[PDB]
RNA sequence: GAGACUCAAAUAUAUUAAAUAGAUAUCUUCAGGAUUAUGGUGCUGAAGCUUAUGUAUAUGUAAGUGGAGCCGUACCUGUUGGUUUGUCCCAUUAUAAGGACACUAGCUUCUUAAAUGGACAAAUUGCGUCUAGCAAUAAUGAGAUUGAGCAAUAACAGGUCUGUGAUGCCCUUAGAUGUCCUGGGCUGCACGCGCGCUACAAUGAAAGUAUCAACGUGUAUUUCCUAGACCGAGAGGUCCGGGUAAACCGCUGAACCACUUUCAUGCUUGGGAUUGUGAACUGAAACUGUUCACGAUGAACUUGGAAUUCCCAGUAAGUGUGAGUCAUUAACUCGCAUUGAUUACGUCCCUGCCCUUUGUACACACC
């Protein structure tokens, strides 16, 4: 009698195919919501964003650049439609494909500007995983922005193109290119 | 006429008032009025009336061009809070 | 003669208002007019907003002023003496009294 | 400055062309139909309504601002 | 289940369908200009979807009864937000007073509303009767479409 | 259905026909956006369409409502000029006649040595709008 | 060949901007050896960290 | 009555979920209560919990509650 | 999160413990009710704080002499 | 001083009431539907529609058209009136009230404010000199709860004589620098700056349609908030009604927002400058402009360098509203709700400031 489904989509059998990213990609391992809308107090604790479904993260994150801000009702329908497109292009469950899309993009290292006494050389620093999932979600959203902006192409279509392009990493994606540069600087510095 | 009538009444145990002591300072001052007699005197009088604290502030140029301030305090005076 | 009379009282200070209303309701109930007692009305927060500065020039601090006026209704059913006694005492600190015929 | 102000009116040679073109466009949507030149945003939405007449389009999505259909599946 | 449209008030299926039924019975008297009418100080342009009168008169019809009297000053507040006051400011400014209003006059001649004491309009003779009758038929229409859907599966 | 007409000329103005009717007309001085709601709808043009669409017949019908609007149910108040002053005809000014009368109205006031006049003449803004910060480029 | 390593201890913060956290990882594939890499953002106990380069250990400039 | 589109409708979800538990206090059992409570608290969305988060008072020198205007320079 | 309780809270708490230790338990609710009876604390948030700091001091007293 | 304190924002109506706001149940009232069930008329011709006439578009009648439903009720959903110990028989003009009955034919979950109780970092466990504390967890409405107000000693040639008929001195004062009446500037633009507002789009604009508020505020010797009726595209004109307000405007059912179309990145249907025009409103009087609609004309702007402001939760950002000033005048300012993040939960690196430590020939104090 209990349990079941996103919008009409099976929560069960949605595998996060990357350890470390297991649990900081919190799909719905018991968490069968229906809607990507939530009252969503995730901000009070540092680790409380670990709890919120990645779908809900995607909705939150779409609506930035000030005119567009905080229209969560805009956000949820777009992610639901992006699901549906994702199910058509590659065939399976579109929740699995969102999870795979976040996985590929996740950035190995990075660099910090340690002051070094005249000629400021950077020191290279490995990435913490509570930035890998978020920054992936964010750069998939920026890629969706950029392509959809001057294009005829709907946001839902450009999210789904970005997400599937990430999922089977055709690279291509804005997300990978920007991140790979940060990693290259990290490889040099030491 | 007779729709308003004014009645005179004593202020409870006179010395405490601060406003009564303030008026006392103006009449003393215009009569002239040495200072440590006055400032510590009003401060002493109200403290004697059993008041918890008192502060008298003179901000004013007495005979020398530039304004000077002194605060004369004997008390537990909060100043702050509700 | 029963005359139905509604007394409205408007005044500010919390505790004093309570004691004026209490006496009127109790004396009424004791002498079974059976009342329909204390209608506690929403206190009107009257708000004025000003700059702390006379002469504007310092890093915009605002002092804002509030006043709360508390209104309370008591209904008596009695004529001649009982009406005029109960109205004229409880009087003294800051109470405006209005008596309406019905 | 990349002009590209395409063509309003069904233009029946293109309308035939559209029908043949639509499968393998698995994303097939009024914007993809546009992308392959002869940009109509909203008369391509009517072109989809016409496809919805039976044959080709699998409507999972009917939406204002995102109108997503499909090729007639494997 | 029996019936349930709502009872007084819109919503989405009902407004479009009630509007359509008003188009069919054609006796509404569209104040000559209304092609031209921006509906608004707040709205830049006039109906791109030209058939707005019918949908408006349906919207006000269902609106009116729930409130009890919802005339002219009231209808401008609810309907029609958000005004581009040229360069400054982005604001809420009251709708075109007459544009909403003349549709209320139209419905009075259409006789879908009776005069109220203490009220301009209480529809509870014939205005309510037609409105909730078409509203129930609208749910039955949705049900009929579902009954049709049952066999297909597709 | 079909093709053609792209770049149609109505009184002394070139009109890009690649824009939806009303919006295309903004190349005509006088015939911006908001009268296509008057003109086309009362001219019985199919409104979901291009200015590069629709018969010369419909083009002529559109021209007559524009220049003679009163006679097509268009309120006086919906005409560019109510109460001219000169001839005091309710007139919708079209095309190049807009420009010519614009000059003529400046010239009335320039002659007399009017405030309005002389602030046209030297230029700036005859609506007295503040040039403390702005008016420049 | 990416080897994954599990956060054993969160040791400290190093940085003039104090972004970076220092973290000891004992590696998941073959435990018995422990390596310090510095992680960019915020870390908590048994977060997992992706080692692109299995060994080579930074440390600390005060 | 009150607030907004999402605020109200969000509040209905609390209203019903809390309400049902109450019926079981007086009439049915805690058996029915506890099973319901576990289900509600677990997946949460503050269904049993009267939300404290409410509009902080707007602050002098700001059109926003911490968000000041201007440009002090430095 | 931050803070250790000010002298008026803490001083009150030390003085009551010396005299009243017998009749002061690890339990807060009884410590609240003893404080109002034995001591004229004008306001309820202050009373609870004093009584509560007693609860803390008592907890450590039990865990080897304080 | 900080604090503690107080106020506001969060939890129990358990306690006090109630002209509001409401669970919901009763009684009463009006409306629709047949999903289901039942009764009534009907192929012996039902509903519906049209026309004429009479009477006041409605109704009746006559005729035509029509071809199987139509009506009532249980039921369901919605509306209205009484129902916060009610109703009836009696009183009173209408309650209480008296007697009878429901013997609870509406209580307070919910508004408002009287009063209590509610958080103490309570329990435990890590951490710590195993101290003061901190971290985590569960319970919770809130985990030291969130935000203000309040504020010392002492300092500044900070700002203010244009709040003040508080004020020193001087000036002015029959020719006013007082003040008034009339008219003009503050509102002038080669040009530097600062706050903003509005944009550059397509997470969008255009257009229908879904439709959800709150804080404050409102005519007494007045001309306010104005519901509702008419005319007007709109401003407004025009007549009535409510309200000196837990009562009415008003649940300010506001904006962003939901949904469906149109359009397709093109300075474009983005943008709305300027412009000649343009009907009134306020005023005795409206010209570098008092303000405002419609009609029109239809600019830069295609994301802004060095710099630099503000910000850690209902905070930021979007978004409207109400109040003040006010005859007219909001791109202002103050509050308020709404939709609601991304991200630190670190540290003194930059900046600013205190404290120790130092030297000092400074001490009207490094102006």
């Amino acid at each position: 009698p209990e349990i079941k489904l996103f919008g009409r989509w099976s929560c069960d059998d949605v595998t996060v195919n990357d350890i470390s990213l297991q649990d900081y990609i919190s799909v719905k391992e018991k968490f069968a919501r229906y809607l990507p809308h939530s009252a969503g107090r995730y901000a009070a604790k540092r680790f409380r964003k670990a709890q919120c479904p990645i779908v809900e993260r995607l909705t939150c994150s779409l609506m930035m650049k000030g005119r567009n801000n905080g229209k969560k009702l805009m956000a949820c329908r777009i992610v639901k439609h992006s699901f549906e497109i994702i199910h058509l292009l590659t065939g399976e469950n579109p929740l699995q494909i969102l999870v795979s899309a976040i996985i590929n993009s996740g950035p190995r290292e990075d660099s910090t500007r340690i002051g070094r006494a005249g000629t400021v050389r950077r020191q290279a620093v490995d990435v913490s995983p509570l930035r890998r999932v978020n920054q992936a979600i964010w750069l998939l959203c920026t890629g969706a922005r950029e392509a959809a902006f001057r294009n005829i192409k709907t946001i839902a279509e450009c999210l789904a193109d970005e997400l599937i392009n990430a999922a089977k990493g055709s690279s291509n994606s804005y997300a990978i290119k920007k991140k790979d540069e940060l990693e290259r600087v990290a490889k040099s510095n030491r | 006429t007779g729709r308003i009538e004014l009645y005179a009444e004593k202020v409870a145990a006179r010395g405490l008032c601060a406003i009564a002591q303030a008026e006392s300072l103006r009449y003393k001052l215009t009569g002239g009025l040495a200072v440590r007699r006055a400032c510590y005197g009003v401060l002493r009088y109200i403290m004697e009336s059993g008041a918890k604290g008192c502060e008298v502030v003179v901000s004013g140029k007495l005979r020398g061009q530039r304004a000077k301030s002194m605060k004369f305090v004997d008390g537990l005076m909060i100043h702050s809070g509700d | 003669s029963v005359h139905r009379i509604r007394i409205t009282l408007t005044s500010r200070n919390v505790r004093s208002l309570e004691n004026v209303c209490r006496d009127l309701i109790n004396g009424a109930k004791n002498q079974n007019l059976r009342v329909k007692g204390p209608v506690r009305m929403p206190t009107k927060t009257l708000r004025i907003t000003t700059r702390k500065t006379p002469c504007g020039e310092g890093s915009k601090t605002w002092d804002r002023f509030q006043m709360r006026i508390h209104k309370r209704i008591i209904d008596l059913h009695s004529p001649s003496e009982i009406v005029k006694k109960i109205t004229s005492i409880n009087i003294e600190p800051g109470v405006e009294v209005e008596v309406t015929i019905a | 400055r990349d002009k590209l102000n395409n063509q309003v009116l069904f233009d029946k040679a293109t309308y035939e062309k559209l029908y043949k073109e639509v499968p393998a466009y698995k994303l097939i949507t009024p914007s993809v139909v546009s992308e392959r030149l002869k940009i109509r945003g909203s008369l391509a939405k009517r072109a989809l309504i016409e496809l919805r007449e039976k044959g080709l389009i699998k409507q999972v999505v009917q939406h204002h601002s995102q109108v997503i259909y499909t090729r007639a599946t494997k | 289940m029996p019936g349930v449209t709502v009872k007084d008030i819109d919503q989405h299926a009902v407004t479009k369908a009630v509007a359509v039924f008003l188009k069919k019975t054609g006796k509404l008297k569209v104040p000559d200009q209304m092609d031209i009418v921006k509906t608004a100080k707040f709205k830049e342009l006039a109906p791109y979807d030209p058939d707005w009168f019918y949908v408006r008169c349906a919207s006000i019809l269902r609106h009116l009864y729930h409130r009890s009297p919802a005339g002219v000053g009231s209808i401008t507040k609810i309907y029609g937000g958000r005004k581009r006051n040229g360069v400054h400011p982005s604001h809420f400014c009251r709708a075109a007073d007459g544009a909403a209003r003349k549709a209320l006059q139209a419905l009075e001649h259409a006789r879908l509303v009776e005069k109220h004491p203490d009220g301009g309009r209480k529809l509870s003779s014939i205005g309510q009767r037609d409105l909730d009758r078409i509203a129930n038929q609208i749910v039955f229409k949705q049900r009929d479409a579902a009954k049709q859907t049952g066999p297909i599966v597709i | 259905p079909e093709k053609f007409q792209h770049i149609l000329r109505i009184m002394n103005t070139n009109i890009d026909g690649k824009r939806k009717v009303g919006i295309a007309m903004t190349a005509i001085k006088g015939v911006g956006r908001r009268y296509s709601n008057i003109v086309l709808k009362k001219a019985d043009v199919d409104l979901t369409k291009r200015a590069g669409e629709c018969t010369e017949e419909e083009v002529d019908k559109v021209v007559t409502i524009i220049s003679n609007p009163l006679q097509y149910k268009v309120p006086n108040w919906f005409l560019n000029r109510q109460k001219d002053i000169i001839d005091g005809k309710y007139w919708q000014l079209t095309s190049s006649n807009l420009d010519s009368k614009l000059r003529d109205d400046l010239e009335r006031l320039k002659k007399i040595r009017s405030h309005r006049g002389l602030r046209h003449y030297w230029g700036l803004r005859v609506r007295g709008q503040h040039t403390k910060t702005t008016g420049r480029r | 060949p990416v080897v994954w390593a599990r956060v054993m201890k969160v040791l400290g913060r190093t940085g003039s901007q104090g972004q970076c956290t220092q973290v000891k990882v004992e590696f998941l594939g073959e435990q018995n050896r422990q390596i310090i890499r510095n992680v960019k953002g915020p870390v908590r106990e048994g977060d997992i960290l992706t080692l692109l380069e299995s060994e080579r250990e930074a440390r600390r400039l005060r | 009555s009150g607030g907004g589109h999402v605020a109200q409708i969000y509040a209905i979800r609390q209203a019903i979920s809390k309400a049902l538990v109450a019926f079981y206090q007086k009439y049915v059992d805690e058996a029915s209560k506890k099973e319901i409570k576990d289900i509600l608290v677990q997946y949460d969305r503050t269904l049993l919990v009267g939300d404290p988060r409410r509009c902080e008072p707007k602050k002098f020198g700001g059109p926003g509650a911490r968000a000041r205007y201007q440009k002090s320079y430095r | 999160m931050g803070r250790v309780r000010t002298k008026t809270v803490k001083k009150a708490a030390k003085v009551i413990i010396e005299k009243y230790y017998t009749r002061l338990t690890l339990d807060f609710h009884t410590n609240k009710r003893i404080c109002e009876e034995v001591a004229i604390i004008p306001t309820k948030p202050l009373r609870n704080k004093i009584a509560g700091y007693v609860t803390h001091l008592m907890g450590r007293l039990r865990h080897s002499q304080v």
